């Protein structure tokens, strides 16, 4: 219970999907995917927006338009089959709460701007901003500072609901120490961060945070300052490769507080980046192996690309 | 006298900037609570978000 964010939308509004008759919002597309291709370029081609199921990728004359968006349009898509220089199908899911450096209306504009006003059914519309971007920093005072957002227009519903549920509130040797605290700036703009309600109330709060129409992003401020201890990490000449160099760069494009979940293909640097996350982050980490089968393996490359082993090993 | 007066003037300015910052945002906290700003979502909460820097300045 209390585990309900926005499930994947399309369930209805369609009957015998051969919409040779209706295709009404696709007729908005099929107007401009067809009115536009006359003089040797298409300037059209809406990714073949289909209301139910998913939509496609053009990817056959991408040039710059959809070849840039061979990747970038795929944020909420997943591109489930792969092909030759032709169309490419996908699916659709939860992947807007990952795409939180952008507004659901901002993509909707470019969802239209890709589609040459190939208009949504609305199915996506009633599923665009169901979860407004919102983070949960874990700042220096031992639990969390009640961060909201770069943008203000969300506390206006929140503080009119949340506190009426649950409130919130030598020289040169030390000169640089406040120069670090000087770097503790506005968190890109305004932050709007509040004070911990006694560390035992967030569980009571999180279940009601999502309860209106928001969703929360748990972070990990464990790198600049940390009050408990730090283990000895040491990356002994572990030269690695740009598939996983991009990975932690996606885990850290911001500051030192954001969690992460990354998919690799099989046989990839699985026991590398977590071992890289074991050492760079400066935490005291944990692996949850699938079986002891995993457990022997994952320490072994940890025994390889970390010299952290002086009975410092916990299987 | 002077340096002790100087370091206390440093000490109070430490005490000046700290609890100012601690209260004006706590003022900015309850600025929203029990009132949805004067006439807009943003208005006096910008107004208060601009008045508090010249107080330190």
């Amino acid at each position: 219970p209390g585990n309900d964010p926005q499930e994947a939308v399309p369930s209805a509004a369609g009957k015998q999907v051969d919409e040779s008759g209706t295709k009404v919002d696709e007729y908005g597309a099929k107007d401009y995917r067809l009115q536009m291709p006359l003089k040797d370029d298409h300037t059209s081609r809406p990714l073949w927006v289909a209301p139910d199921g998913h939509i496609f990728l053009e990817a056959f004359s991408p040039v710059y338009k959809y070849a840039q968006d061979f990747l970038v349009a795929i944020a909420e898509p997943v591109c489930r089959p792969t092909h030759v220089h032709e169309y490419k199908l996908t699916a659709y899911s939860l992947y807007a709460a990952v795409s939180v450096g952008l507004q659901t209306s901002d993509i909707t504009e470019y969802l239209r701007k890709l589609s040459k006003t190939g208009v949504p059914d609305g199915i996506m519309q009633f599923i665009k901003l169901c979860t407004v971007s919102y983070g949960k920093v874990k700042l220096v005072l031992k639990h969390n500072r009640y961060f909201v957002e770069s943008c203000h227009p969300d506390v206006i519903q929140h503080l009119l609901q949340d506190p009426v549920i649950r409130e919130c509130r030598m020289d040169l040797f030390d000169f640089y120490e406040q120069m670090d605290k000087d770097e503790e700036e506005e968190e890109e703009t305004q932050t709007v961060s509040f004070e911990v309600k006694q560390e035992m109330i967030e569980e009571l709060q999180k279940r009601c945070i999502h309860l209106e129409y928001p969703l929360l992003a748990e972070y990990d401020f464990r790198n600049d300052s940390v009050n408990p201890d730090i283990n000895i990490d040491l990356k002994p000449t572990a030269v690695l490769r740009p598939y996983q160099e991009k990975s932690l760069r996606k885990m850290f494009g911001n500051g030192r507080a954001r969690s992460g979940v990354i998919v690799l293909p099989c046989g990839a640097g699985k026991s590398l980046v977590g071992v890289t996350a074991a050492c760079t982050v400066r935490k005291r980490c944990l692996v949850l192996g699938n079986s002891a089968v995993s457990v022997e393996q994952w320490k072994a490359q940890f025994k390889m690309w970390s010299t952290i082993d002086d009975s410092q090993i916990c299987r | 006298q002077e340096n002790e007066q100087r370091r206390l003037f440093i000490q109070k300015e430490e005490q000046l900037q700290q609890i100012l910052k601690r209260k004006n945002k706590q003022a900015f906290l309850d600025e929203l609570e029990s009132s949805d700003l004067p006439v807009a979502l943003l208005l006096a909460q910008h107004k208060d978000r601009s008045t508090q820097l010249e107080m330190q300045l």
